[PDB]
């Protein structure tokens, strides 16, 4: 009665060719009367979510005739043909045969295909917007590092910091990140980062 | 021909009440079932209640974590659902979505967005410590226009969100910031 | 939940409509009428 | 026979079979593929 | 529960012109999820029956675009526009609240309009019969008493014409007569007899 | 496509057995349940029984005067439903259909005649007269079964023709009438195929 399944959560696009999504949950759903109970919905980035597939495979009023849907007992795929850019964003597998839904899941993302990139490693141990006042937390820099996967650590030890990501760099399709360390007064006497387009890491102190 | 129009938000302290109220257009509102589905901010979805039609009677779900902390009552005079927000704690603060049907959802509605807890104003290249909840930045006076990697917001230990903005150039860089509330912009250059 | 007549309406409900607009586009593709704005001549015996 | 339990499902069965026949005669009307048959060119030179 | 047409039963019909046939029921229908469980069905004449219209009015595919139906959860009606050739036969109103049902019912009659042309009346001496010819609207009464035992026949609605022919027959075995035959109908006066 | 036939369908005497099969092709059978339908020879319709799917699984329920009668048949290799016949009556006699839905009759099937009776192939007789005038009549008793062609002139004259349908008599037999027009040389032929008799008979006034 769990619908943990879902397809790669990271599965990149390119214009013109089709896709495929596809789940394949636990104990099958087929209803007595001879029906699939799973649903489809899309989340537009900026916007409120849509419905694309309703009960079993059946495309909605008003969608693109792009879209299609497939399945079976336990296995659910949904196809889709060429890519255009607005497609980007979030679906979610969703049934309705158990209880009342607690949350919708994890869901998939989609992005552009980019070819792949190295982060550029700024670091500023230098801290003066905040000095003389208190801790300014410092901060370490990426930039255009893709795939999105990535992730840095403090040392010098750490276990409090702060990040944020931005949106694909626009045409860049690059997703360039900020981190910042949280620190104090008493502890004012690097990063690290890595991921699978860098071949080792890489740490500075300056 | 189906709208839902759903209004009433804004920023309340914690321990207090509120409501809100979506709108129905065109459709026989009676029959359908209304229902309310909160997205927190950098998280997925999570669903709040429900209500079912008067050909059911006036049964009301509440899922979990509420337990009477809000209640969602139905008018069919003016077709307008309301949800009595009751006792906000902190973490309650999202978007608030109002969607047509009990298991299938329909049109969806729109959204709109609430927040929670108190604090003032403070004022603001790090560009921290602010609490409006929006801030712009005007790079170079608005000359500069290229590099630009504004960052969104992050919550802090006590709120008074921080911001951070950055250009490169390997050979007169204002960053500068403004902040409605306050009108507190600093502008200044800066050399490492 | 109750009975199981509580998500089947939903169902009936949206693969009404979609027929309806199905064939209502069907009817708007084979019958839509056409409609005459503006009119011009030029015919003898000093007609203009 | 069981109320609201196996009436529902004959309706829903007819109206998705409506949808699908409404939305193929869509398709068919709009895009439909035509097939060429025969050949004729009389072209210079002795291309006959 | 209980279900009847209440539409004219002989309801005659001319093309080009469209009609209606009405559909008056007991205590009005209402399911909880919000719909009507009323269906249409016609029967042509020597052919399988057809459904045309299930809960409401959304007519499934393969039937003709010129039917329509609409109502209340009590006061149904079919409309039909423009009446063309064929559509003659029986219509029957079938509920869907009781699932037992045994009979559709007596259903309406859908023929073609024509004048009021009056029958004509023969007699054929020695088990004898009594026939007439083109008497439409249909409808004849048969009273011999000189009753109680007879047989008669009907034909079609007279195809080129649209004038019905009846034959009845008395019930005699053998020489046991020692010594009335008169028709009723709405196109005529008094009846006449013959009487041997 | 959709396609529904029936098969099994003759003369049989009172309290024989038979069965009715019932083909559907061109669906998935096993999610539909099927349903049988009897109109009468010269009346309404009349629904006759009910079998569930094996979803539901369930069985059927029957009514009055066919309950304890006879029963059905539903199998789901070959989608072949069977209607069995038990101590047929000659009430009984009537077409029956077999029809795809339980409670929204969908598309029907094709028909069987199925008769009851217990008779033979006879003769017709004529008695035929010509009063006075002018719709001559010939008629024709006591014949069995129902096939039977009747004309005039040996089939010369075909304007005004008003062959009335067959009755069934209170013997078992059927009686006809024939009539057509002389508003002023005329025979009546008659035959009986199915008992291979050859009738022409002259009629005056």
């Amino acid at each position: 009665d769990v619908v943990m399944t879902q397809s790669p959560l990271s599965l990149p696009v390119t214009p013109g060719e089709p896709a495929s999504i596809s789940c394949r949950s636990s104990q099958s759903l087929l209803h007595s009367n001879g029906y699939n109970y799973l649903d489809w919905y899309l989340q537009k980035p900026g916007q409120s979510p849509q419905l694309l597939i309703y009960l079993g495979s059946n495309r909605a009023s008003g969608v693109p005739d792009r879209f299609s849907g497939s399945g079976s007992g336990t296995d659910f795929t949904l196809k889709i043909s060429r890519v255009e850019a607005e497609d980007v964003g979030v679906y979610y597998c969703m049934q309705s045969l158990q209880t009342p839904r607690l949350t919708f899941g994890p869901g998939t993302k989609v992005d552009i295909k980019r070819t792949v990139a190295a982060p550029s490693v700024f670091i500023f141990p230098p801290s003066d917007e905040q000095l003389k006042s208190g801790t300014a937390s410092v901060v370490c820099l990426l930039n255009n590092f893709y795939p999105r996967g990535a992730k840095v650590q403090w040392k010098v030890q750490s276990g409090n910091s702060q990040e944020s990501v931005t949106e694909q760099d626009s045409k860049d399709s690059t997703y360039s990140l900020s981190s910042t360390l949280t620190l104090s007064k008493a502890d004012y006497e690097a990063c690290e980062v890595t991921h699978q387009g860098l071949s080792s890491p890489v740490t500075k102190s300056f | 021909e189906v709208q839902l129009v759903q209004s009433g938000g804004g920023l309340v302290q914690p321990g207090r009440s509120l409501r809100l109220s979506c709108t129905a257009s065109g459709f026989t509102f009676g029959d359908y079932a209304m229902s309310w589905v909160r997205q927190a901010p950098g998280k997925g979805l999570e669903w709040v209640g429900f209500i079912r039609s008067k050909a059911y009677g006036g049964t009301t779900e509440y899922a979990a974590s509420v337990k009477g902390r809000f209640t969602i009552s139905r008018d069919d005079s003016k077709s307008i659902a309301y949800l009595q927000m009751n006792s906000l704690k902190t973490e309650d603060t999202a978007v608030y979505y109002c969607t047509r049907g009990g298991t299938l959802f329909d049109y969806w509605g729109q959204g709109t967005l609430v927040t929670v807890s108190s604090a003032s104003t403070k004022g603001p290249c790090l560009v921290k410590d602010y609490f409006p909840e929006p801030v712009t930045v005007s790079w170079n006076s608005g000359a500069l226009t290229s590099g630009v990697h504004t960052f969104p917001a992050v919550l802090q230990s006590s709120g008074l969100y921080s911001l951070s903005s950055v250009v490169t150039v390997p050979s007169t860089y204002i960053c500068n910031v403004n902040h409605k509330p306050s009108n507190t912009k600093v502008d200044k250059k800066v050399e490492p | 939940a109750s009975t199981d007549s509580e998500k089947v309406a939903e169902y009936l409900r949206r693969a009404t409509l979609d027929l309806r607009a199905a064939r209502q586009r069907i009817r708007e593709l084979e019958g839509e009428p056409v409609a005459v704005v503006a009119m011009a001549c030029r015919l003898p015996g000093g007609v203009s």
